[PDB]
RNA sequence: AGCGAGA
């Protein structure tokens, strides 16, 4: 960010400059969304059982002191939300950055290197919503009944755009 | 001869360091590896990877042969009479209290 | 951490800081509080009336 | 990764002269140098011998 | 979709698809799943809590 | 059975309405969309540090 | 595992590993020269590990752009 | 100069200036032993970890406006809101019944 | 299908395994092809020399190994293994 | 007085898809006026389709119309997606026929002057062996999704058969919204609108008329005291 | 079809609480329509809080004036729960003086002409015989929650303590539909919103400046035609 | 060097 805003002419020269972060003064923060930007990162959980310990990811600005996680990592690390401590390392090099941004980026790795078995698959939460949302209960509203004789069938729909209109409505059960 | 890489999906490059990904993949189960003399738990996997020769060592059939077992406690004596070969042995002090091994 | 009367009487000034009570007979006892004292973890040791 | 790894155990860590070398690149915007020899490995050839 | 369902898709999918569109589709699924868990009606009280009625028998 | 009991019986907050059931749960609105959610959700006041 | 791991020809990493006052006796006696061959030891003096990105195939691959490219310029 | 360690900030509460000049039994050899008390208010946000009395414990994953929050037919908010998963499992049905 | 990606993960990696033969090797590529037109900039100042590029219209405030990424993509380069 | 200008943006995917975006947003308001764009435009718009029909020799038996390949469920469903706009707020009625094999489409059907068929080139159904077709149409124009009316009168229209009644244009309303410049701006929200609707009319221009009906409907509350 | 737009009937239940129905409206619009309502008058309601006092003999808030029975902190927290509304953007000052025993009450300051105490009754502290609590308190118009800005961010010296302000008089906001839901789908939504402000400005008030703010936006949306 | 504590 020095470099930066020493090349953005917001301060004169590199002391000027350090002076400038020192106290945080407010222009410094633009330049600092521009400095971040596409520069990965590593993050590693202590202890790290197996190769899944340590990911790179693309960091982005978060206000308050706190190591904003994507929860669908947390297996991979084991890492739970109740005051577990992350470790961030910072790659420099142009070798370095190519190796995290391309072998240890968390979306690059989901498959356990033990079984194979997916590691940012869904769980918890999302597994429960998504049972939820999948399953069939019948005796619902909006139930499909073939009766005839007196009116068609009333459970068939045009499109899935159609099915979620309905469900709008207190008409038709997801 | 390694076959798939397991977390590429595809097959290994020409550089991975399967031995390290091996070790870790072995020893991550460590803790939740529980158990419930002989042992059966991450002891027994250290004694297994440490050649120890293990506390409930069950003699093992060495060469075919017609089985007279002798009645020892704590000292069972176990004889083998060699289909073709040379002498049967008898087997001095082996635990009475384990139970035979079925076989066909 | 709690200031608790040693002996009976009726409360004569209590002030922000100090409290000064009456006992029955004739003597008064002065209990000064501890205003925003460090504690020796960091945290305070305010006590009030 | 192995370049990642040198460069942690080298110049962000232990070596003396590299250190002031990447800080320069960063400031002035060159290529990071080549890592050199850790100050770690020095101390304990001292010790060994 | 139980858990083993869901694992089962998930590796189908990374068997035969590139891994990109992979990520991309277990993100979606994190915030389908998030939202309808919010939607799924799951909470605990004692009075969901039911103890069997026969266990004094037992 | 006593918290049961108890739970029962909730005399109304302000006007005329008992806003948890016997169950404990009551119907919460959500803040964002505005629907109410589909299935009443355990409510209550705990003592947390 | 001990003893295989403690059996290498790499005096460095097998005191790295365990043990270390009788590793290093015994080498000495020997004379023992260390290639620097594993992983553990190119780690210990910090050049690069000879694995991944480091083996000798990727670590000097010579990379330009093409004659088209260059005539793009 | 004594100045403020990184990443603190606040009101200086009291100083206090134990002398050797003053004739204050000053360890043998400082002069002049200051102490200042800096003081700040810690407000709750991100990071922070809260707990119950049942083992009930977490992190503060965010803190929503008023507005965006489940509130009751009544209209008055929920002030916090934990996660059912983690009853059952283990095994702490206490603060339910709380 | 793959919506366009966003951010570190464009352009998508699976597309550039087909220009290398491993990961490792799209590493090495990427790193020396990025560090050779960081390269080119800093010496830009002085008299020209043999380093070259970039060979994509580069964003204005992006580094050098995303350039050479995108250069990757293209078909833009050669390289001969060790 | 605002210290930011909110800016109205709309990328364009297909011919009637697109993604609006409106930031910076003093927060959280994009959800207060996102929530409120997405149930406008799928609930205020208004708009006409087929309210019930008829078919002849179909009287009891709904399971299969004879002479024909596709069976009575089908055919009410490709009705029911018949974009179709209308001027007056009676029910029109409407005549399709056919005969003799071949494949029945929209652009079949005659309209009577004040409703038009916006996708004439669309399959409805199949004619074998010489078979002869004739369709009713009961045609109103309305607002929202109105489920299937059950007939109030039981002999008046006894092949009058009712259906459902999709008459909102707009087909999809999808909102995000994004957190934008938490540091200089204090973190301000962005909405993404994605709009998917029916070549009836394009999505900007249902926008626009679903900002127009949001403020007629504030108008309301500033009645009160316009001087707040 | 509807062809008919809702309108918006009052009716006053106490001096700050009252209700307003809303009818008819489409079928499933209420809520969405009262959320909105709710959200404005839960976010953007322009009001005044006290941003900053000074008390003459003190010079931080961690201290305790003599003689009266509370911390500044306890003080600080009771001046926060004082409702005032002012008629000028720029910073007024009101005073408040009182000496020997008694109880000093939000109805002993001294407001300048527009800015005005709504809740004179409200305890502030007590004193005693040797007590003498003067204090000048600083008043300011905005929106929303604002962390108390610092001393170093203006050239106030030492004495000046700032307070973290509140400016928002909207105590509780609920509503609650009633939709008809007939079968022969000449279907309206009745909304009943109920609005409880802190007296400072009563709820029509309120729900006219929710209005406004909402036709603003909504009036962007329409000037994209 | 010694204490206590988090995961
Ligand atoms: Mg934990
Ligand atoms: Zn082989």
């Amino acid at each position: 960010v020095m470099k930066r805003l020493v090349d953005l002419n917001h301060a004169q020269n590199i002391k000027s400059a350090k002076r400038m972060v020192e106290r945080q003064r407010p222009q410094v923060w633009d330049v600092l969304e521009e400095v971040i930007a596409e520069h990965p990162v590593l993050l590693n959980r202590a202890p790290t059982l197996h190769r899944l310990g340590i990911q790179a990811f693309e960091p982005m600005l978060v206000e308050g002191k706190a190591i904003q996680l994507h929860p669908l990592v947390c297996e991979a690390f084991n890492a739970d939300f109740d005051g577990d401590q992350m470790a961030v390392h910072l790659p420099l090099s142009a070798e370095a950055q190519a190796e995290a941004r391309i072998l240890m980026l968390s979306s690059n790795n989901i498959l356990s290197p033990a079984s194979g078995r997916p590691l940012a698959m869904p769980r918890l939460d999302m597994v429960t919503g998504l049972y939820y949302l999948t399953t069939e209960v019948p005796g619902d509203t909006g139930e499909y009944q073939p009766a005839s004789g007196d009116h068609p069938e009333t459970g068939v729909y045009s499109s899935p755009a159609e099915a979620i209109m309905a469900a709008d409505r207190g008409v038709l059960s997801v | 001869c390694y076959g798939r890489s397991m977390a590429t999906g595809k097959l290994v490059d020409i550089g991975e360091a399967v031995g390290i990904v091996a070790a870790q993949s072995i020893g991550e189960p460590g803790t939740q590896l529980t158990m419930r003399d002989i042992t059966g738990g991450l002891p027994r996997v250290q004694e297994l990877f440490e050649a120890r020769v293990p506390r409930g060592k069950a003699p093992i059939a060495d060469v075919t042969g017609r089985v007279r077992l002798e009645d020892g406690e704590r000292f069972y004596k176990i004889t083998i009479v060699p289909d073709d070969g040379g002498e049967e042995v008898v087997y001095d002090k082996i635990s009475k209290r384990q139970r035979l091994r079925v076989f066909k | 951490d709690v200031v608790v009367a040693e002996e009976s009487g009726v409360i004569e000034e209590v002030s922000a800081d100090y409290i000064t009570v009456m006992h029955d007979n004739g003597t008064r006892r002065t209990y000064r509080m501890r205003k925003f004292a460090r504690s020796n973890h960091g945290t305070c040791a305010n006590q009030c009336p | 990764a192995a370049y990642t790894l040198q460069e942690l155990l080298t110049i962000k860590s232990d070596d003396t002269v590299g250190r002031v070398k990447v800080y320069e690149a960063i400031v002035k915007g060159e290529n990071i140098p080549e890592p050199g020899i850790p100050e770690s490995f020095k101390v304990l050839l001292k010790e060994l011998q | 979709m139980h858990k083993k369902v869901q694992a089962a898709i998930i590796n189908d999918l990374a068997e035969r698809y590139p891994m990109i569109v992979v990520a991309q589709t277990v993100d979606k699924l994190k915030d389908a799943g998030f939202y309808w868990a919010t939607r799924s009606g799951v909470t605990v009280s004692m009075a969901d809590v039911l103890v069997p009625p026969r266990k004094k028998e037992i | 059975a006593e918290l049961q009991g108890l739970l029962s019986c909730t005399l109304p907050n302000r006007d005329g309405d008992v806003l948890v059931d016997a169950d404990g749960k009551a119907m919460l609105f959500d803040g964002r969309s505005g629907e109410p959610f589909p299935y009443p959700v355990t409510v209550g006041y705990m003592y947390i540090m | 595992i001990t003893k295989a791991s403690l059996a290498t020809d790499s005096w460095l990493s097998a005191a790295s590993f365990q043990e270390t006052t009788r590793v290093l006796t015994d080498a000495a006696i020997n004379c023992r020269s260390d290639k620097l061959n594993g992983l553990k030891e190119n780690v210990i003096i910090g050049k690069l590990i000879p694995a991944g990105t480091g083996i000798n195939r990727y670590r000097n691959i010579a990379v330009q752009p093409t004659e088209e490219a260059r005539a793009a310029a | 100069s004594l100045k403020v360690p990184h990443g603190e900030s606040g009101k200086v509460i009291g100083i206090r200036v134990f002398s050797r000049e003053d004739e204050d039994e000053l360890p043998a050899g400082v002069n002049e032993l200051v102490r200042v008390y800096v003081a700040q208010k810690r407000k709750i946000s991100d990071g922070d970890k809260l707990a119950g009395r049942h083992g009930n414990k977490g992190v503060i994953g965010k803190i929503l406006p008023v507005e965006d929050m489940p509130f009751l037919a009544d209209g008055t908010p929920v002030d916090i809101i934990l996660n059912t998963h983690g009853v059952p499992r283990r095994m702490n049905i206490g603060q339910i019944l709380e | 299908g793959y919506d366009t990606p966003l951010g570190i993960t464009n352009p998508p990696i699976d597309e550039l395994l087909d220009r290398v033969s491993s990961k490792y090797a799209l590493v090495i590529y990427a790193a020396k092809r990025a560090r050779q037109i960081n390269d080119y900039y800093n010496q830009l100042g002085e008299g020209i020399l043999e380093y070259v590029g970039p060979l994509v219209e580069p964003g204005l405030q992006e580094k050098p190994l995303s350039i050479a990424l995108r250069e990757i993509h293209a078909d833009l380069l050669e390289h001969t293994e060790g | 007085l605002i210290s930011q200008r909110p800016t109205l943006s709309e990328d364009v995917l297909t011919d009637n898809r697109s993604q609006f975006v409106i930031e910076p947003l003093e927060p959280g308001f994009g959800y207060t006026l996102g929530n409120s764009l997405r149930r406008t435009l799928l609930s205020s718009i208004p708009g006409a389709a087929v309210t019930s029909i008829r078919i002849d020799g179909v009287l009891h038996e709904f399971t299969t119309v004879p002479g024909v390949k596709e069976d009575v469920t089908e055919i009410i469903l490709n009705l029911k997606s018949l974009v179709v706009s209308s001027e007056e707020d009676e029910p029109v009625t409407m005549y399709l026929r056919k005969q003799g094999p071949g494949e029945v489409t929209a652009g079949d059907i005659v309209p009577p002057a004040g409703v038009t068929v916006h996708n004439p080139g669309m399959h409805i159904a199949t004619l074998n062996d010489k078979g002869k077709l004739e369709v009713e149409l009961v045609v109103e124009r309305g607002r929202g999704y109105v489920p299937a009316v059950q007939n109030r009168a039981s002999g008046a229209e006894i092949g009058r058969i009712p259906v459902d009644s999709i008459y909102s244009p707009v087909l999809k309303v999808t909102y995000k919204v994004d957190a934008t410049r938490v540091e200089q701006r204090t973190d301000f929200d962005k909405l993404i609108l994605d709009v998917e609707t029916k070549n009836s009319i394009s999505p900007r221009d249902a926008l626009a008329s679903a900002g127009k009906t949001l403020v007629e409907l504030f108008g309301l509350a500033r009645e009160l005291n316009v001087e707040a």
